[PDB]
DNA sequence: ATCAATATCCACCTGCAGATTCTACCAAAAGTGTATTTGGAAACTGCTCCATCAAAAGGCATGTTCAGCGGAATTCCGCTGAACATGCCTTTTGATGGAGCAGTTTCCAAATACACTTTTGGTAGAATCTGCAGGTGGATATTGAT
DNA sequence: ATCAATATCCACCTGCAGATTCTACCAAAAGTGTATTTGGAAACTGCTCCATCAAAAGGCATGTTCAGCGGAATTCCGCTGAACATGCCTTTTGATGGAGCAGTTTCCAAATACACTTTTGGTAGAATCTGCAGGTGGATATTGAT
């Protein structure tokens, strides 16, 4: 049977996902957690929906950010693994605690 | 009657330009070139990243711009890239770049 | 109000045949308006700090040269004096 | 009544995100290691948002209220509702 | 020359009656007067403008400051700015 | 004075004048001016009583900018809200890695 | 040459007060470098801030003014 | 004749330089160093004596944290001497390139 | 464990640079009383769009198995920075002209402020146009096994 | 290098959705044109505080030796990526009531606008005072060696 080496598929990926520009978060899962902090901070509260489209466009935004800065951490560190200690250096780093 | 972008030469509205500088509540005055000035700027401004986004479709075979190409417009140019490296464009992606030690093989 | 006709022109200018979807034009105001709001309070400050009550074609200047990068903000200092001077002799 | 919505942020989504941010081989932990850093993330801008629509006596939080958010927090978005 | 040396030092004495103060520390004090100043002035500002109100009322202020300072520190400031108006107001 | 009828030991007059001549906005309102210097004194106070500690620690009387620094950045909400400011003559926290120190 | 004149015992005291405990010996030339681009950003906003106000005399408020636009902000020196 | 080991007189020294809030270059060799950058700028400026100190201030301010933050890469990358990289990685992280 | 060289901590001493106390002058606040103007809350309400319920279908999340390979940990070695004692070349400190940073007076180009008249960018209503999304297919690479 | 399995490429082709197209309405802009106010350039000037330089002083450059650190090569055990089967929940297409946003008018509590009288916080000249930074003595913790 046919099986491409481990991390062909993932380059693969990663050019797949760096040409398009589409959330890549699902929509209405990301609607309820910011309905759920939303109302676990104030009540009765209504939201636009572009008011919720603002927020998944600047969350993944950050997150991608934030991948490619661990994604350099770990290859400082000579892995190609990113790590939870790799997000904590970024995250340090860019000011976020530091 | 002669508008004032007219009599500046710009297509942007000194007349406008001038209202959102005395709204904006930035001094007690507002000189006449002061809005004139800016408004040739920021015209300048838009004239530069448009001919960019408008490039980038070019070279992805679109004859409208979207706002990828307002993106890759504004990360490939160093200077649109630093005016703006605190702004999110929505809809925009990354510019493709994978590390090299990524990348298999050798040579 | 919007800058959306404005920046259709200038686009029609660099680019005849090329057009922009609303989303982009959308992006294309918000730019404008940053823009726009960055370089006038920077001249704002710089007339409180000279304790100067008008803002003017000079402190617009100044601002558009602490606020822009390299040649861009060489480019734009043109096109802003130009722009005075000419629309200065006409009337 | 929803509760424990941040898992629904899914691995494969995460995954995908990383891709995007070049990120080749991806650690087990990550992926709640992420659900942290977006769930503190997302307080913050909310919390912000949300202040602001209060301020205006609305009971809508509009996207112009995200946008300020986002930009008290060096974070300006451009093209939004 | 204006500063708030002389302000600083009332409340310094308020609560350290025995501790003086350098002068480069009073100027940092000041700088540090000046800048939540102006960073809470131009929050309210803001807000005043996208609700397009004229005015810039303790309301504006008192938002800005939830905005600016970090949680607890917050709780007090308000506290704190409801009650001096509280006192201003009832006072003839 | 105004700063009296808030019972205050800030300016609440200079503050009011501060806010117009700022052009923050086309009006103030009375409070405004009052409320914002009732937290100016409030923060002045959070600093100067922490500082004031550490030089009682220090075993000196008199606070200098050394005792600013300190007492800001031991404390997590002060730290934050000048999380971007460099106070001159401040120096650093003592601070070592501890994967630095000699092998015990 | 007066980058060169930032001397190795003083950059080496800077890194000591970061907690900065061995250092290789490549990081010299590499630390002025970080230092010129460092003023040559606040150096021109100052500068420009000088001229702004003709005079011919850089004051400590023109860096203070520059230092707050690099999001640097500076308490001692008044603002 | 007593010598002292690799790291202890540093360690000594970190200790120290912690304490202290002085600057840490000489004076003359940095008003020399700001000038020539100020002359390419405009000609014939003069500074005054607090301008100068205000950015040597900050300078050293900013170095200073530059270096924690190197240090914290080397540490990351299971090392204790901070390397020319490690403060390149430091700068990308921080914007301060991207 | 045992000296032996250094470094570090501490209680104390004291000149002095800078913090403090006092008087006087004073313009520029900041307080106060009159009276004219106005922003924005309250009250009614039109109307946008938010929530939300319903349903059909496959785009995708989930969970499992399998093994390739990458990270962790151990060893080994050459080369690089740290520590040191020598030595003097540069920075530091206190003094002395003069250049501009400001304080003040003058006065005109330029910015309100007001009343009109005119041109326009926004737009909601309908309806014709068009770029490309997305489905198809089959010629060209990319890969991985041998 | 050859060869089979797959993914990537890319140019042709059709359809809905979103873009470019008009008719006319027009309040709110933006323009035009006196009338009245004024901010700040411009020239003159005194007082700081900055540039320069001399010579007392407090570090830096330099060469040596070597301890220990980073880079390299090796080993192995576990965890993450690929491939796959299965089936659910997200996405999509629509419709409905009603909240609550945003428009419009009324109208008074609060605010701007002088104008007059008082206080006060900044400055400058002078003398008094004092918190501590360097300085010493001497005990003791720390470190590196045998």
């Amino acid at each position: 049977p046919h099986r491409y080496r481990p991390g062909t598929v993932a380059l693969r990926e990663i050019r797949r996902y760096q040409k398009s520009t589409e959330l890549l978060i699902r929509k209405l899962p990301f609607q309820r957690l910011v309905r759920e902090i939303a109302q676990d901070f104030k009540t009765d509260l209504r939201f636009q929906s572009s008011a919720v489209m603002a927020l998944q466009e600047a969350s993944e935004a950050y997150l991608v950010a934030l991948f490619e800065d661990t994604n350099l951490c770990a290859i400082h560190a000579k892995h190609v693994t990113i790590m939870p200690k790799d997000i904590q250096l970024a995250r340090r780093i860019r000011g976020e605690r530091a | 009657a002669k508008t004032r972008s007219s009599r500046a030469g710009l297509q942007f509205p000194v007349g406008r330009v001038h209202r959102l500088l005395r709204k904006g509540n930035y001094a007690e005055r507002v000189g006449a070139g002061a809005p004139v000035y800016l408004a040739a700027v920021l015209e300048y401004l838009t004239a530069e990243i448009l001919e960019l986004a408008g490039n980038a479709a070019r070279d992805n075979k679109k004859t409208r711009i979207i706002p990828r190409h307002l993106q890759l417009a504004v990360r490939n140019d160093e200077e649109l890239n630093k005016l703006l490296g605190r702004v999110t464009i929505a809809q925009g992606g990354v510019l493709p770049n994978i590390q090299s030690v990524l990348l298999p093989k050798k040579t | 109000e919007s800058y959306a006709i404005y920046v259709y022109k200038v686009l029609k200018q660099v680019h005849p045949d090329t057009g922009i979807s609303s989303k982009a034009m959308s992006i294309m105001n918000s730019f404008v308006n940053d823009v726009f709001e960055r370089i006038a309070g920077e001249a704002s400050r710089l007339a409180h700090y000279n304790k100067r009550s008008t803002i003017t074609s000079r402190e617009i200047q100044t601002a558009v040269r602490l606020l822009l990068p390299g040649e861009l903000a060489k480019h734009a200092v043109s096109e802003g004096t130009k722009a005075v001077t000419k629309y200065t002799s006409a009337k | 009544v929803l509760r424990d919505n941040i898992q629904g942020i899914t691995k494969p989504a995460i995954r995908r995100l990383a891709r995007r941010g070049g990120v080749k081989r991806i650690s087990g932990l990550i992926y709640e290691e992420t659900r942290g850093v977006l769930k503190v993330f997302l307080e913050n801008v909310i919390r912000d948002a949300v202040t602001y629509t209060e301020h205006a006596k609305r009971k809508t939080v509009t996207a112009m209220d995200v946008v300020y958010a986002l930009k008290r927090q060096g974070r300006t978005l451009y093209g939004f509702g």
